[PDB]
């Protein structure tokens, strides 16, 4: 039981850290999907200019 | 959670509420309420937590209630 | 050591011999029977303390392939019933284990295995997600001689290939890995039945100077996908003939091409006529409708018989079958008996210790039982009429229509002795018949069916499969229902006789005040009230009209619950009986042998040499003479 | 014993997944850092072309 509890908390804390990384990844992805349409619009203006 | 706890408890509630005949329920509640009516009409006053539990014992109604046992829970685990 | 044995395996629409061969159960039974198990101790030690890993265990455990072949997408799932028994007196406890699958551990807020990023583990995880491979009993325990009836089922719902390793893990004993290998094709791509024993077909050794080499039958099955269009290139055989001083060897007798239907049987006859005692390895390709090789290797040897005596000094006629002395007598060559033993392990299911040749598994859910599956017709003379009996029993409470079909064993449209030329081009070179072609059978009624084989002039060895189709007798059940209806009508007539001319209101014409149904007697009203209060709608789910108007989602939930309660009645009202028609099949193997070959016991298996000698010395097989033409 | 073994293997697996997620997050940070200079570069080229 002692060994089981030790491995339980190691596994759980690792899983929690993985979930935190996933949330951070979501945040950055949203933050830069905000920027991407500006690049697309500049591309359209560039093409029209040529 | 549904199947382990709620389905089990509702299934045990049924086949007990269903088993109880409506006529028996009516007769039981009638005996109780007529006992209360008789003690109200005879005695000058009616008090809770003061009854003599001899002429009128209302708690028998609570005794004659469906009891359902318990199994196991998955959410609490 | 407490071990296990597979006695028999049942699957839908597949020969028992073919299933045993595909699962390679000979090797499994051998390994589970005898092994020192030196490394299995280390394997158990690693299983303890959690050191074992699936990949390392598979790499070190020598997996055995559980081949389910290819399945068309959306086809019926395939079920495999395996009977596990204890040969050893010690009771045997066994635990099918696979670390990917749960090991009896409670999961509480533990994230499911993440993105594997390796396609092998990904395929394993999709198998786990969509229950593609499932074994029902999981862990079990058996007393000596018990039967477990394990079931393993595969669900062809996803596309692509799938390989899942599990291992048997007997508690005290050997631990063998089984790799369930299957592919589910979203598109029809023909794949011929390709078991390892059939890929390298071990031809039975034959006499060097045999007047007529025995036709040997090779059976091809379509498998899961669309019907298979096969064509066999004779060019390698022609090259062999050219190398062999222009003599025909390993000749094909049937058609060069053919069209096997889905789940079908096609038989091809080979003539092995050797010129030396050396091994004759010949490799032939199989061109399918779509591009494919499916190459097949044929291996045979030379018998090198004892020199034929001159007529003056011939052995007069009026040695034990079991010992290896019999094998040595059937071919003096050292490797001829080795080839014969290899061919026996390849095709003769009788010699396999584990197999029971009994219905065994599948007791539940089968409409009927053949009392003895895997029946062997005895070795028969040239024009021999050999009969056996097979009894069929209806376990179902319903009548069963029993029809008989022959895959490649059909007679040409018994046979007249003079006109045996009709057998030309026929894979069997015989006429199989069964006394009941198609008969109805009441529940719990056992029927005797006489299977009779009338052989032709060409010596042959056949290992065919005969199908029996069992269906629920709609005519019989309808007749029973009609009889019940007639009885009800008679009872109604009796009631009418009791009460003469009971009035029934035909219709109503402008009943000026609206008249409701007549009031039931108070006791009946109370009973109807109690019936209504039964199946009362649950308290937490009953939304009053006010609450439904106030809260739309509660109104939608109430409507959904009403729809569900209405739906619940339909399933009960539907008669769940009348299961699907079931096709059982029995494998028949026999040896049509010439008189010379029978007298010399040239090709009788050692298992049946006693019967062969009996049939030679004292006439034990009938030869229907009929009437001579002249 | 079953629980401790189970938790050991899943602890190792989630640690591996966390390491992979960290590497992917670094690559994503690199790509997002590549994003923002493109807007300025496109703007200057747009001005020059027009």
């Amino acid at each position: 039981r002692k060994e089981r509890d030790f491995h339980r908390m190691h596994h759980k804390r690792v899983a929690q850290e993985k979930n935190k990384l996933l949330t951070d990844l979501r945040r950055l992805k949203e933050h830069y999907a905000k920027y991407e349409p500006t690049i697309l619009e500049l591309k359209k203006k560039y093409e029209t200019l040529m | 959670w549904s199947t382990q706890v709620f389905d089990t408890i509702q299934g045990r509630l049924q086949a007990a509420v269903d088993a109880r005949d409506p006529a028996a329920i009516e007769s039981r509640l009638k005996t109780q309420y007529d006992q209360y009516l008789h003690t109200t009409n005879t005695k000058v006053a009616v008090f809770r937590d003061v009854i003599i539990e001899q002429d009128y014992n209302p708690l028998a109604a609570a005794d004659a209630a469906i009891r359902v046992p318990t199994g196991d829970i998955r959410d609490p685990l | 050591f407490p071990t296990l044995e597979v006695t028999d395996v049942y699957c839908e629409g597949l020969p028992k011999q073919l299933l045993w061969q595909l699962l390679g159960l000979n090797d499994l039974n051998h390994h589970l029977r005898t092994e020192v198990t030196a490394t299995e101790l280390r394997l158990r030690a690693a299983q303890d303390r959690g050191a074992l890993t699936t990949e390392a265990a598979s790499a070190a455990m020598r997996p055995f392939l559980m081949e389910f072949g290819t399945h068309g997408l959306g086809g019926r799932p395939r079920v495999v019933h395996v009977e596990i028994s204890n040969p050893t007196p010690l009771p045997a406890s066994w635990q099918l284990h696979s670390f990917d699958d749960p090991d009896g551990v409670e999961l509480e807020n533990w994230v499911e295995p993440g993105r594997p990023r390796t396609e092998g583990e990904r395929m394993r995880d999709l198998i786990a997600e969509y229950k593609l491979f499932e074994m029902r009993p999981r862990s079990g325990e058996l007393e000596p001689g018990a039967r477990c009836t394990v079931t393993i089922e595969f669900r062809p719902s996803v596309e692509g290939s799938f390989e899942l390793p599990v291992f048997l893990h007997i508690t005290d004993g050997k631990r063998l890995r089984l790799q369930l290998q299957a592919v589910t094709t979203p598109e029809p791509l023909q794949l011929l039945a390709l078991p390892p024993p059939l890929r390298t077909f071990r031809l039975e050794p034959v006499a060097l100077g045999e007047r007529a080499p025995p036709l040997q039958m090779y059976v091809l099955r379509n498998g899961g996908p669309a019907p298979l269009h096969w064509r066999l290139d004779t060019a390698p055989l022609a090259a062999l003939a050219e190398a062999s001083w222009g003599h025909p060897v390993l000749e094909l007798v049937g058609p060069e091409e053919g069209d096997i239907e889905e789940g079908g049987v096609a038989a091809i006859n080979w003539r092995f006529s050797p010129l030396e005692a050396k091994e004759y390895r010949v490799e032939v390709p199989v061109l399918l409708g779509d591009g494919g090789i499916e190459v097949i290797e044929l291996l045979g040897r030379g018998f090198a018989p004892p020199p034929a005596p001159p007529h003056g000094a011939a052995a007069v006629q009026l040695d034990d079958d079991t010992p290896a002395a019999a094998l040595d007598s059937v071919g003096g060559d050292a490797e001829a008996e080795a080839a014969r033993a290899a061919a026996a392990a390849d095709r003769d299911w009788i010699t396999w210790r584990g197999l029971s040749s009994a219905p065994s598994a599948g007791m539940a859910g089968r409409l009927a039982l053949v009392d003895h599956d895997l029946v062997s017709l005895g070795v028969t003379p040239v024009r021999g009429l050999t009969r056996r009996i097979i009894v069929l029993t209806n376990k179902s409470r319903y009548p069963l229509a029993f029809d008989w079909d022959l895959g490649c064993l059909a007679p040409p449209p018994l046979l007249p002795a003079s006109q045996l030329q009709l057998l030309a081009g026929r894979p069997l070179q015989g006429a199989l018949a069964i006394s009941p072609a198609a008969g109805s059978l009441e529940p719990g009624e056992r029927l005797v069916c006489r299977v009779s084989l009338h052989a032709g002039v060409t010596p042959q060895v056949f290992e065919g499969e005969v199908r029996c189709h069992v269906r629920i007798d709609d005519d019989a059940v309808a007749e029973a229902e009609a009889a019940a209806a007639a009885a009800a009508a008679a009872g109604a007539a009796a009631v009418a006789a009791e009460l003469p001319f009971v009035e029934q209101v035909e219709e109503v014409i402008a009943e000026a005040p609206v008249r409701g149904p007549p009031a039931p007697p108070p006791a009946v009203a109370a009973a109807q009230r109690a019936s209504r209060l039964r199946s009362r709608l649950p308290v937490h789910q009953y939304m009053t009209t006010a609450v439904r108007t106030r809260i739309e989602p509660l109104n939608a939930a109430f409507t959904a619950t009403m729809e569900a309660r209405t739906r619940r009645l339909a399933d009960a009202t539907r008669p769940p009986s009348w299961p699907e028609p079931q096709s059982i099949s029995v494998t028949l193997r026999g040896r049509i042998l010439d008189e010379r070959q029978l007298g010399a016991l040239r090709y009788v298996p050692p298992h049946e040499r006693a019967a062969a000698r009996a049939a030679v010395v004292a006439g034990a097989a009938w030869v229907p003479p009929a009437m001579v033409p002249f």
